[PDB]
This record gives structure tokens, C-alpha cells and sequence, in this order.
């Protein structure tokens, strides 16, 4: 009645355990560093994370919110929320076996631009991710953190003794 | 002493007219309105509680219009129930408005319905009814089983979520997600009641198969003040996963280490090792995710203070809980160092890892002089393919402990021709962005004050105004400290330590900055094992001394 | 051993009348000499409390107060309820205390301050009695919380909450009684019988004999009760659902033929009607087709240790009634059709 | 336009009220440049709560699997201006993820111009094409002589977007790609990326050859990591920076806390003896002070005798015990680890204490007795 068949139900076998294996609580990530061992171990040695990667952003509908409202939310912001942490934990610990193309496809989703109610932890890293590439400096307020964060720790280091170092270059 | 009544009076009206508007709190959004506002009601109540306390009933009539129906709609409230101290407070409240003797026939009134609501708040049936009767029956009283009663209710509901776990997308009963966030809006209040420490850690592990997050972060605060106010103890699993999906009680951990380092425990590493220890920091950091959010509040602080003394300690102490922690927890399947340190060849990170206790004495030198090498060829060769400036392979070298911190003393050793390796780390450590004219002109003025000092160590016991002519701009901090390395290292000191001190204290800032100096020494002392107990009892006492001077 | 019989049954006396609505005669007095008793209980609790011959005479002392008192005719005093309600004794009375209306001014007043210092005691040594009242006021209306936002009233009955608890409270009740050996329990299962609701009481027996056990002296007592009365055991296998007797029924085969032979006799209450393609009843209190079905259903979704039983029961039942192979004729016929 | 008017007319051009009382509509919806038959009968009022709205058999075949969307659209949605732009947006979305049935490519340009550019390569470099040719994968030589292979995935427009290339070696591969480049540009690149790497290529040759690599089996190139194993029952992983290859990698060794205990002590007296001119073997020779095993165990490597969930041996007491009835797979597991596994999956059923469902490696009928 209420089933649902599991989002990556219809994918390469592989990756359908990947996103099955990170489901799994936090040590999720090196599940997937196991899991990454035990498939260049078998017959499939190349893992083309470029077929992966297209999917996680394909498009499907959802009604949400009201009783009725048609939207579409890419694999990202569908597929569960500690699937989400352990991917982007991992494309660090893979970040330069990848292309680009496929990556900044997936950031721009990351960054959450106009939604409300965000993925904070997804969009901190998205901009992990864009400083290691090297296209995300974004000459802005782009770290990161919180506003809220960087004030109450810029509020606190105030009231310390300031160092005879030179960090900022004028 | 001069209002008594008026502030107390505003807040007074502000929550009547807040408790009138949740009654019995019987809905989802009553609910988290009180769930958010109840702490500023417990301290409303403690300083009513003074006010009621001083003064007697029935005489007075201050607040005693509304006062009842106030602290019936608290009471029957059961989230203010079940707040910390609220429910106690109320109680002694309630005893303020008792009256002994009463003379109008309302006193007497008010004292029976005080009873009431206390049979009401403590012992009432309000619960499912066939159970009341079957329990009445054995001739049991509430009291000797609602503790078994709610242990075996609580199992109940971690089992159900634990099931609904392991279900991921199974055409089974999936919990209905209003239940899983209804219960954990319940928590909140009594997150600090033991009997239900087993559902809370349930909650924080059973996370299932949503996009969306389904718990409320006043939880998430809730949770994360009692972890690092010591009024839970979890397992240290349920933690990782906590901060793990929501980021303000990952940021709001690491303030509440930087308040340590910062007001209460100014320079007591071994209390700041402790601190960071007892919260799973290290443990948590383990995760590559947690591990970057962490160091970018540590690189954060590291700007606003221009290279504070007191960071670099606390960073020394984290870095060193952290390897300790990562070692332990990964023997199979671990994440490389481009993962937790991504903006540096793992080279330098793989050198500075190897721990000084297990090396000897002799060969630090070798090790140091290989490490500016390392800098050297990264920092001046700032080409494509490995650190993006000197900045990246500072912020590295701060979190060892061991290497950075030993120059001072390597050089004190070998003042007699100090290495232009180790001149140049130094320079570097207390200044980077100089330009190579500067770094070249400081490590010149450093090798002549070495010439006056060595000449000076070699002499008998001689004056402080001597030493404050080479001591005579940018280059302060550095030859203040590499001299306090000579005064606690030469035996020369212990003689004329406050006569230097004196004339180094211009202000408080730099008397702190010596103490923490004075603490990082010991503290790094004890850890490698190496001691001359001249330096160190010497240390120690003008260490006391001075932290009451301040 | 002896010192403290004098000292309990004084106290079990104030306990009892502290419910009791004569409170004119109390004072200070009164009040500070029943929480000194209560403490020394508290004090005797931690001090020789465990693993001693003291616990078992108390225990003596308890259920032949507990047995003599019965709870029939006079007056059904709950009273101090076992070993455990000694470690909070202190609790009980004074609860009762504020419960009493008649309870005089000036004594609560002395009573509430008494209880209720205020915080000039934040540091006290011994896990103190106004700590205890605000840990039940918490537990209390995390309860209620709990009940009203997040309680389910599972369809496994064997794995629900207030069921279990029930269920657990009745076991220790028995393990007491077992080892006083004062009356059998027997007398105590039949006056429950008697006094409470019914429906209710059957779902706890049914738990009771699956809780695994915790020292099933009990199940082996509830077994013996329930075959010693056929007439309860009649509503029993009527008042509940079929998987919960199936449970009972795999864990307990002392009942198994006996509930094969009550659907024996109610199959045997039916006749089929050919116009409406159905068996039905006689009088209203008959078990619809559906019902029996379902119980039969459940015997057999169940281990094989029972499955041969039940298949056989039918089969000699059918060749009995005439070994039919169609509908219209014999009851069994159909139910072994119908389950194919 | 905001009155449904004209913005019905603007947004939908082929739809035309048959009847005056404009209740029946019918012929066409656009979609990535093609259009669909769709007749949309209203009642007497416009209340989509309750219509009749019929398909072609071209449209409802791929608006399969959203059959319970359409049917929802309409009972919540107010107009049909809106229904219509919901419908709109879902099948150009069922349209671009069945990419794979639909492509006219305009062939003059195309399918031409890829067999002179092909023709311009010379014919040993190309390996494989799919029919529909949207896949090509090439091969390129090294001068050591090694293999190094490329995907790439071509649009309807191969020369006006960039081909998206798709590729072994372990640093991002970046593609110069114009409308005026063409296949043999990023050929070109691509040698260029490979004439650059050898110096990291020739590291990882020369570990392979003497040396008894365990995790990785036949290793592809995009592999940094490396777990060697030296005497038995220890093993020690490697990772390199890939632009420095020879320089110091992050080292660590697996096994005895007694065996390990030495080595770790010897590396950090012996790391400042570590120089980037001689090879990681020369170097880890003299600073291990020790020669390491050429395949000691070559046939039994390892079989990861580990749960295969959590990869650890000993999860509370518990020891790898349930397996696969499988040659290719023999994969252990813990009770533990494969029932929370099995109790999420829809394949599998539970019988009285037993549990029927797919291995998670190879997906094959395991079974789990509690
Ligand atoms: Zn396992
Ligand atoms: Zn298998």
C-alpha cells in the first residue's frame, strides 16, 4: 500500500549496494571504502562513477508539502539523508578519479541555491569540495560555516591577546 | 535594591499569557512554543521563588491576583512538569502560598486546592484505564511499578524504531513518521532523566530512509547542552551520528571547547586535554566529514586573533587526542590524510605524525632540520601540483605539537653556529607573509643576539639590563621567548628570572602569553619525557606567582 | 532479626491509617517519629537487606500480614507491597499524607517544610526524599507524555508494554505466594476471577505464559488453574485472537487437545443454509464460519508438532461425520477444503 | 498572458476547444520538439476533480510509471492551464531519463562527419562503438608501450557541445574543447595527460612486479593506494601523491601490535634517510631496512574472511560464520551484519526462524536460520 521500492532500486548492481552500504550509520563512509575495495577486487575493476554520478542528479517527481504540490528533486535531495554525508565524505577521499562535468552537476544542487529549509551539511560540503577543485574561492562569504558560527567565534577571540603573526596580506 | 516587583511584573504578564496560550499543551505547535521558552521560565521561577520565599501568603497581595491560575496552567502543563528543577520549584512555591492558620475562609480554599493539584501533579491514575484497575486489584500503588512501567514502555519504542531501521523500504508497518518526531519532541524535557537514556540514543541511531531530516533541532540543542554540561553520558556511537545530521550542535561543540581555552581555564592544558577527552571530539574527528568542519572554526579563530599563543596550545592538545583516537579505531579500511589535511603533500603531515617520545634526544636535531627542508622546497617552489602558499603549510605545522615548538630549545644547544635551517623555521613559525628580505634580516638579528647570549652563558651570573640592551618592531615575541627558553634551559637562571620578568611584563597581555608559554613547556615536557627539574620547579613557581599578579 | 518485627508492624499500622480520614489527633510529633521509622526501614534496606535469612523472615512477616488481612470483606488495604516498596517506604506514607483531605493544617504545614526545605540542602549525602518526589513527578508525566504521544497498542500482544508490565506484576505476586505456601494459589486466581474485569485480566494470563523466565513456576501454575476450570478456559480460547492462542498452544502442549476439543463441539453446533452459501449458527453466541476458520488457519501456520495434531483431529472428525468430499454435509469437510 | 485566454493559446498552441462551451479539447502537446495526441474531455463545468483526459499509445508508454501523478494532478490541481504545464515539465523529464530510445540525430552532419574525423584518426585507434553511437571508447600507446583507454559520450550535436570524456587515470583529465576542435583535440590532450603521468605510472609498474600487492587484483590506473604484504600474517598500505610520486607517501602497517611496534619506531629514526632521485622501493629498502617478499602467497593472496558488511572479524564475540552457496561469490558474513541486511530488502521473506533473500555481493538465494 505505502511501499516503496528503494530509489537506486533500478540501478547497477554495484552502486545499488554502494547506496544500500552507506545507509548505514556513520562508519557508513568506510563501508564504502570497503566496499570500493571489494569491487576493483572483482570482475568489474573500473567503477565508471560517471554513470553513477549523471544519476544522482536525474530528475523524478514527488507531492510535497501541501496535500497537493508536483515538484522534482534530483537522487541528491531524495535519497536518504546519511547517504548524502557519506557520498561527499567518500568523493573526498575519491575527488581526483572523477570528471568535473558530472561533480559540479551534483554541486550545484549541494549549494542549495534558493530552497528553503536546507541541507546545511550538504552545502558545507559542496564548498569542501569546490576549495579542492579549485573553481569555488567564489571571492564571497563562501566558507563553509554558518554567519551565526563565524560571528559568535569572531565575538569570542576579541577578548585574547592578538599575535605578533602576520596571516592577512594587505 | 530598587524595582523588586517591575521587570518581574512585565515578564510576569509575557507568561501568563504565554501558559494560558499552551494549557495542557495538548498539540504539535503549543508543544514547541513551550518546549523552546521552558528555560527562561525555570529562571523566571527561581527568581520568583526568591521573591515569594522572602515574603508570606495571604498578608500580601503582590502578584496574588493571577497567581493560582498561573501555576495551575504551569503544572497541568506536563512539559513544564518535566523540566529540570521547574517541577521542585513550583513545589516550593506552593508551600510560600500555604497558610497555617487561616482567618478568611480563602486561605483555607487556596491551601486544599494547593493539596489538590499536588495529589494531582505527583499520584493520579492519568493513564490507560484497565491497568488501574487490574494493578489496584494485585493492591499495588503507582509508585512500585511506573519506574518498570515506563523501562519496559521505553524498550517497546526502541525496539519499534529499531525494527523500522532494519525494514528500509519493507511492505511492513513503517512507524508513522509523525510518531518517530512526535516521541522525540517528548524527550526534550527530560533528556536528563535517566530512565530513558536507551529511547534518546535510539532516536539518534534509528535515522531510516527520508530526504527530509524528521526531528526538530530544539531536540538537537536540548541534546548536545546536556552532552557537554555532563548530564547524560550517551554512548560515544550515538555521538558521532548526532553531529552527523545537525550542524549547529557540531559548530556549538567546538565554541564550547574555545570558551575553555578563552574565560574559565586560561593556560591548564592538562584541564584542556581533559575537556577534549571526555566529549568524543577525537573520536568524532575520526569521521573526514567532522574532521573539516572542526579545523575550519580552528582556522577561523587563527585570522581573528593574529597567531594566538592560547589556540596554538588547544590545537596542539585536539591534534594530539585526534591521532591517538584515529590510530586506535583503524587498522582495517582508514581515510588518507589528503582527506582529513587535503592542502598539503601527506609527506610533511607522514613526518610530523612520527611522535618525539620514542626517538632519541640527539636525533631531533636532524628530524627539525629535515622539516624546514620540506618547508623550504614547498613554500619557496610555490608551483602547481602541491601546497597553494605558505599560509596551507603553517596551518599544518601549528597542529603538531613535538616539531614546531623544539627549535627554541635545539638552538639554546647549539648557540655555537646555530643551522640556517633552523633560523629559518623559527623566523617562519612566529612570522609568515615576511618576504625573504625580512625572514634573511631576523634571522641575522637572532644569530647576533645568540653571540651576546652564548657569550653571556658562558660568563658567570650577571644582570638583566645587559640582556635588555640585546633585547632592544616586529621581532618582539620571538626573542622574548627564545630568551625565556635561556632563562629556564641555562643555569644562569633561577637568579635573575624576575628581575627579566619585570621589565618583559609591560602589560597583562604578555604576562598571560608567558604563562601559557610557561604551561605548553610542562605540558610538553611530562608527554616526551625529557626534564631538567631545575627548569621545571623553577617554571612552576613563577608560573604561581605571576597568575595572581595577572 | 527480632528488634525490627516490633519496629515494621507499628509502621505497617500508621501506613494503613495514614490513608485512614480521623486526622484531627496529628502533630509534628506524630509526623517526625513516622519518617525516623520509615528511615531506619530505608537504613535496614541498605544495611542487611541482601542475602540474609532477615529478608526471608520479613518476607514471612509480609505475606502472612498480607494473607491474614486476605483483601475480602473488611477492608482492602494495598498496604507496604514487598521487599523493594521497603527502600521507598518513607514515599508511600508520606503520599498518602497529602491524599487524606482531613489531613490538618499546622502537620502539612510542618510536613511540607519538613519535605520541602527549599534548596539549603542542594548538597545532601543520602539520595534524598525530596529528590525522590521530583524524579516521580518526571517519570509521571514522561508516562503520560508517552502514553498520549507515542504509545501503540500492538496487534502482537506479547510484545506490548502495559500487557508485559501487567503481565510481570501477577508473576511476582504467584513466586510469593508459591514459596509462602500459606493458601494455593488456586484460591488467589479464583478470587481474582471473581473481583476484576475479565476481558482485561485473560490478555495478562496469555502474556504470562510466554515471558520467558526470570529467577515459569508460574506458567506451570496458570496451565494447572486453567485445566483445574474448563468453564474460564472456555471464554479464554473465545476472548482473544488466534496467533496469541497458537503461541500458547506450541509453547504449552498440556492445552493443546483440550482447545482442539472445544472447536470440536462448536463445529459440531453448525448446519449449513443453501441458500446463502455459508454454515451459521443456531443461537448469536455461536463462532461464525469466519472465526473458526481463522483458529484453525492459525493451528496450522504453526510448527509441525502441532500441525499433524490438528490435521489428524479433523480427519478422524470428518471420517466420523461421514467421509464426504463435497460441501453441504459435513462441517469438516469444508474446513479442510477451505484450507487447501 | 494571465487570464487562460491567451496564455492557453501562448502555451499551448495545438490545443483546440472542439466544442463553443470550450469543454472538449484535443490534438496536440509540444515536448522536446515533438507533439502528442491528448483529447481532454471536461464535464458541463471546469472542475478537474472529475474529467476524462485519453492518451495515444505513444504518449502512454512513456508516461508509464507515472500513471498514479497524472491521476493525483488532476484532483488537486485548480486549472487546466497549470495541469497542462505540470504535464508538460513530467514529460520532458520521462523523455531526457529514456534518453536511450530517442534520438534523431540530423545524420548530414553527423554520422558523416564522425567517419572523416574517425578517417583522420587512422583505423587501430577506435575499440568499441554502440550501435545507437552514442558511446565511443578509443585506446591510446604510451612510449613504455601500455594501453590507456577513453570513453567518450556524444549528443545529438557531437561538434556544437563538448563530447563528455570519461577516463581511467587518477588526476582530472581537462579538455580545451571549441566548437573548431574536434576529435583529434582532445586526442591529443589526452597523450598529452599521458606523456605526463609516466614517472607516477612507473612507480606503481615497478610495486606490482616485485612486490606481493593483496587488496587490488589486477589493479586498474586510477589505484593510488597499495597494501603491501612483507613477511606474514602483516601487511602494510601506501598511498602516493600522484604529481611528486617518488617523494614520502602516508604509510601505515596492519597486524601484530608486537611485530608493528619495531618498523614504526625504525621509520621515524630512519625518515630524514627518505630522498625523492632513487625509487619508493630503494628508499623504503633502506629505511625498513629489510627486503620485502616477491608473492610469498600468490594463489591464496587473501580471502577477506571478514563479514563482507562491516569488513571486521570479532563484532561481539560473533566470528564470520554464514556464507554463500555460491563459487563466484563465497563471500562470509555475521548473523548480525546479513539479518539487519536481509530485513530491509522487499526480495526477501521470513519463515519461522529462517530467512530466504539475495546475497548482497552477487544477489543469489542465501539463506539465514536464526
Ligand atoms: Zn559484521
Ligand atoms: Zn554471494
Amino acid at each position: 500500500e505505502g511501499v516503496e521500492p528503494a530509489p537506486w532500486a533500478q540501478l547497477e548492481a554495484p552502486a545499488r549496494l554502494l547506496l544500500q552500504a552507506l545507509q548505514a550509520g556513520p562508519e557508513g563512509a568506510r563501508r564504502g571504502l570497503g566496499v570500493l575495495r571489494a569491487l576493483g577486487s572483482r570482475g568489474w575493476e573500473p567503477f565508471d562513477w560517471g554513470r553513477l554520478l549523471e544519476a544522482l542528479c536525474r530528475e523524478e517527481p514527488v507531492v510535497q508539502g501541501p496535500d497537493g504540490r508536483l515538484e522534482l528533486k534530483p537522487l541528491l535531495l531524495r535519497l536518504p539523508r546519511i547517504c548524502q554525508r557519506n557520498l561527499m565524505s567518500l568523493l573526498m577521499a575519491v575527488r581526483p578519479s572523477l570528471p568535473e562535468s558530472g561533480l559540479l552537476s551534483v554541486l550545484q544542487i549541494a549549494q542549495q541555491d534558493l530552497a528553503p529549509d536546507p541541507d546545511a551539511w550538504l552545502r558545507a560540503l559542496g564548498e569542501l569540495l569546490r576549495r579542492d577543485l579549485g573553481v569555488g574561492t567564489s571571492m564571497e562569504g563562501a566558507s563553509p560555516l554558518s554567519e551565526r558560527c563565524q560571528r559568535q567565534l569572531q565575538s569570542l577571540c576579541r577578548g585574547l591577546g592578538l599575535g605578533g603573526r602576520r596571516l592577512k596580506s594587505p | 535594591m530598587a524595582q523588586d516587583s517591575v521587570d518581574l511584573s512585565c515578564d510576569y504578564q509575557f507568561w501568563m499569557q504565554k501558559l494560558s496560550v499552551w494549557d495542557q499543551a495538548s498539540t504539535l505547535e503549543t508543544q514547541q512554543d513551550t518546549c523552546l521558552h521552558v528555560a527562561q521560565f525555570q529562571e523566571f521561577l527561581r527568581k520568583m521563588y526568591e521573591a515569594l520565599k522572602e515574603m508570606d501568603s495571604n498578608t500580601v497581595i503582590e502578584r496574588f491576583p493571577t497567581i493560582g491560575q498561573l501555576l495551575a496552567k504551569a503544572c497541568w502543563n506536563p512539559f513544564i512538569l518535566a523540566y529540570d528543577e521547574s517541577q521542585k520549584i513550583l513545589i516550593w512555591c506552593l508551600c510560600c502560598l500555604i497558610n497555617k492558620e487561616p482567618q478568611n475562609s480563602g486561605q483555607s480554599k487556596l491551601n486544599s486546592w494547593i493539596q489538590g493539584v499536588l495529589s494531582h501533579i505527583l499520584s493520579a491514575l492519568r493513564f490507560d484505564k484497565e491497568v488501574a484497575l487490574f494493578t489496584q486489584g494485585l493492591g499495588y500503588a503507582p509508585i512500585d511499578y511506573y519506574p518498570g512501567l515506563l523501562k519496559n514502555m521505553v524498550l517497546s519504542l526502541a525496539s519499534e524504531l529499531r525494527e523500522n531501521h532494519l525494514n528500509g523500504f519493507n511492505t511492513q508497518r513503517r512507524m508513522a513518521p509523525e510518531r518517530v518526531a512526535s516521541l522525540s519532541r517528548v524527550c526534550v524535557p527530560l533528556i536528563t532523566l535517566t530512565d530513558v537514556d536507551p529511547l534518546v540514543e535510539a532516536l539518534l541511531i534509528c535515522h531510516g530512509r527520508e530526504p527530509q531530516e524528521i526531528l526538530q533541532p530544539e531536540f538537537f540543542e536540548a541534546v548536545n547542552e546536556a552532552i557537554l554540561l555532563k548530564k547524560i553520558s550517551l554512548p560515544m556511537s550515538a555521538v558521532v551520528c548526532l553531529w552527523l545530521r545537525h550542524l549547529p550542535s557540531l559548530e556549538k561543540a567546538m565554541l564550547h571547547l574555545f570558551e575553555k581555552l578563552i574565560s574559565s581555564e586560561r593556560n591548564c592544558l592538562r584541564r584542556i586535554e581533559c575537556f577534549i577527552k571526555d566529549s568524543s571530539l577525537p573520536q568524532a574527528a575520526c569521521h573526514p566529514a567532522i574532521f573539516r568542519v572542526v579545523d575550519e572554526m580552528f582556522r577561523c579563530a587563527l585570522l581573528e586573533t593574529d597567531g594566538a599563543l592560547e589556540i596554538i596550545a588547544t590545537i596542539q592538545v585536539f591534534t594530539q587526542c585526534f591521532v591517538e583516537a584515529l590510530e586506535k579505531a583503524s587498522k582495517q579500511l582508514r581515510f588518507a590524510l589528503k582527506t582529513y589535511f587535503p592542502y598539503t603533500s601527506p609527506s610533511l603531515a607522514m613526518v610530523l605524525l612520527q611522535d618525539p617520545q620514542d626517538i632519541p634526544r640527539g636525533h631531533w636535531l636532524q628530524t627539525l632540520k629535515h622539516i624546514s627542508e620540506l618547508l623550504r622546497e614547498a613554500v619557496e617552489d610555490q608551483t602547481h601540483g602541491s601546497c597553494g602558499g605558505p599560509f596551507e603549510s603553517w596551518f599544518l605545522f601549528i597542529h603538531f605539537g613535538g616539531w614546531a615548538e623544539m627549535v627554541a630549545e635545539q638552538l639554546l644547544m647549539s648557540a655555537a653556529e646555530p643551522p640556517t635551517a633552523l633560523l629559518w623555521l623559527l623566523a617562519f613559525y612566529y612570522g609568515p607573509r615576511d618576504g625573504r628580505q625580512q625572514r634573511a634580516q631576523t634571522m641575522v638579528q637572532v644569530k647576533a643576539v645568540l653571540g651576546h647570549l652564548l657569550a653571556m652563558s658562558r660568563s658567570s651570573s650577571l644582570s638583566a639590563q645587559d640582556l635588555q640592551t640585546v633585547a632592544g618592531a616586529p621581532a618582539q615575541q620571538l626573542i622574548r621567548h627564545l630568551l625565556l627558553n635561556f632563562l629556564l634551559w641555562a643555569p644562569g637562571g633561577h637568579t635573575i628570572a624576575w628581575d627579566v620578568i619585570t621589565l618583559m611584563a609591560h602589560t597583562a597581555e604578555i604576562t598571560h602569553e608567558i604563562i601559557g608559554f610557561l604551561d605548553q613547556t610542562l605540558y610538553r615536557w611530562n608527554r616526551l619525557g625529557i626534564e631538567s627539574p631545575r627548569s621545571e620547579k623553577l617554571a612552576r613557581e613563577l608560573l604561581k606567582e605571576l597568575r595572581t599578579q595577572v | 532479626m527480632e528488634s525490627l518485627l516490633q519496629h515494621l508492624d507499628r509502621f505497617s499500622e500508621l501506613l494503613a491509617v495514614s490513608s485512614t480520614t480521623y486526622v484531627s489527633t496529628w502533630d509534628p510529633a506524630t509526623v517526625r517519629r513516622a519518617l525516623q521509622w520509615a528511615r531506619y526501614l530505608r537504613h535496614i534496606h541498605r544495611r542487611f537487606g541482601r542475602h540474609g535469612p532477615i529478608r526471608t523472615a520479613l518476607e514471612r512477616r509480609l505475606h502472612n500480614q498480607w494473607r491474614q488481612e486476605g483483601g475480602f470483606g473488611r477492608g482492602p488495604v494495598p498496604g507496604l507491597a514487598n521487599f523493594q516498596a521497603l527502600g521507598h517506604c518513607d514515599v508511600l506514607l508520606s503520599l498518602r499524607l497529602l491524599e487524606n483531605r482531613a489531613l490538618g493544617d499546622a502537620a502539612r504545614y510542618h510536613l511540607v517544610q519538613q519535605l520541602f526545605p527549599g534548596p539549603g540542602v542542594r548538597d545532601a549525602d543520602e539520595e534524598t526524599l525530596q529528590e525522590s518526589l521530583a524524579r516521580l513527578a518526571r517519570r509521571r508525566s514522561a508516562v503520560h507524555m508517552l502514553r498520549f504521544n507515542g504509545y501503540r497498542e500492538n496487534p502482537n500482544l506479547q510484545e506490548d508494554s502495559l500487557m508485559k508490565t501487567q503481565a510481570e506484576l501477577l508473576l511476582e505476586r504467584l513466586q510469593e505466594v508459591g514459596k509462602a505456601e500459606a493458601e494455593r494459589p488456586a484460591r488467589f486466581l479464583s478470587s481474582l476471577w471473581e473481583r476484576l474485569p475479565q476481558n482485561n485480566f485473560l490478555k495478562v494470563i496469555a502474556v504470562a505464559l510466554l515471558q520467558p523466565p526470570l529467577s515459569g513456576e508460574g506458567s506451570q501454575v496458570l496451565v494447572h488453574w486453567l485445566l483445574g476450570n474448563s468453564e474460564v478456559f472456555a471464554a479464554f480460547c473465545r476472548a482473544l485472537p488466534a496467533g496469541l492462542l497458537t503461541l500458547v498452544t506450541s509453547r504449552h502442549p498440556a492445552l493443546s487437545p483440550v482447545y482442539l476439543g472445544l472447536l470440536t463441539d462448536w463445529g459440531q453446533r453448525l448446519h449449513y443454509d443453501l441458500q446463502k452459501g455459508i454454515w451459521v449458527g443456531t443461537e448469536s453466541q455461536d463462532v461464525p464460519w469466519e472465526e473458526l476458520h481463522n483458529r484453525f488457519q492459525s493451528l496450522c501456520q504453526a510448527p509441525p508438532p502441532l500441525k499433524d495434531k490438528v490435521l489428524t483431529a479433523l480427519e478422524t472428525c470428518k471420517a466420523q461425520d461421514g467421509d464426504f468430499e463435497v460441501p453441504g454435509l459435513s462441517i469438516w469437510t469444508d474446513l479442510l477444503l477451505a484450507l487447501r | 498572458m494571465a487570464v487562460t485566454e491567451a496564455s492557453l493559446l501562448r502555451q499551448c498552441p495545438l490545443l483546440l476547444p472542439q466544442n463553443r462551451s470550450k469543454t472538449v479539447y484535443e490534438g496536440f502537446i509540444s515536448a522536446q520538439g515533438r507533439d502528442f495526441h491528448l483529447r481532454i474531455v471536461l464535464p458541463e463545468d471546469l472542475q478537474l476533480k472529475n474529467a476524462r483526459l485519453l492518451c495515444s499509445w505513444q504518449l502512454r508508454t512513456i508516461l508509464s510509471g507515472y500513471h498514479r501523478i497524472v491521476q493525483q494532478r488532476m484532483q488537486h490541481s485548480p486549472d487546466l492551464m497549470s495541469f497542462m504545464m505540470e504535464l508538460k515539465m513530467l514529460l520532458e523529464v520521462a523523455l531526457k531519463n529514456r534518453q536511450e530510445l530517442y534520438a534523431l540525430p540530423p545524420p548530414p552532419q553527423f554520422y558523416s562527419s564522425l567517419i572523416e574525423e574517425i578517417g583522420t584518426l587512422g583505423w587501430d585507434k577506435l575499440v568499441y562503438a554502440d550501435t545507437c553511437f552514442s558511446t565511443i571508447k578509443l585506446k591510446a600507446e604510451d612510449a613504455s608501450g601500455r594501453e590507456h583507454l577513453i570513453t567518450l559520450k556524444l549528443k545529438a550535436k557531437y561538434p556544437a557541445e563538448s563530447p563528455d570524456y570519461f577516463v581511467d587515470f587518477p588526476v582530472p583529465f581537462c579538455a580545451s574543447w571549441t566548437p573548431q576542435s574536434s576529435l583529434i583535440s582532445i586526442y591529443s590532450q589526452f597523450l598529452a595527460a599521458i606523456e605526463s603521468l609516466k614517472a607516477f605510472w612507473d612507480v606503481m609498474d615497478e610495486i606490482d612486479e616485485k612486490t606481493w600487492v593483496l587488496e587490488p587484483e589486477k589493479p586498474p590506473r586510477s589505484a593510488t593506494a597499495r597494501r603491501i604484504a612483507l613477511g606474514n600474517n602483516v601487511s602494510i598500505n601506501i598511498e602516493v601523491d600522484p604529481r611528486h610520486p617518488t617523494m614520502l607517501p602516508e604509510c601505515f602497517f596492519l597486524g601484530a601490535d608486537h611485530v608493528v611496534k619495531p618498523l614504526g619506531i625504525k621509520l621515524s629514526r630512519n625518515i630524514h634517510l627518505w630522498d625523492p632521485e632513487n625509487s619508493v622501493l630503494q628508499n623504503l629498502k633502506d629505511v625498513l631496512e629489510i627486503d620485502f617478499p616477491a608473492r610469498a602467497i600468490l594463489e591464496k593472496s587473501d580471502f577477506t574472511m571478514d563479514c563482507g558488511i562491516c569488513y571486521a572479524y570479532q563484532l561481539d564475540g560473533t566470528i564470520p560464520d554464514q556464507v554463500c552457496d555460491n563459487s563466484q561469490c563465497g563471500q562470509p558474513f555475521h548473523q548480525i551484519c546479513l539479518y539487519e541486511w536481509l530485513r530491509g530488502l522487499l526480495t526477501s521473506r521470513q519463515s519461522f526462524n529462517i530467512i530466504f533473500g539475495e546475497c548482497p555481493y552477487c544477489s543469489k538465494p542465501i539463506t539465514l536460520k536464526m
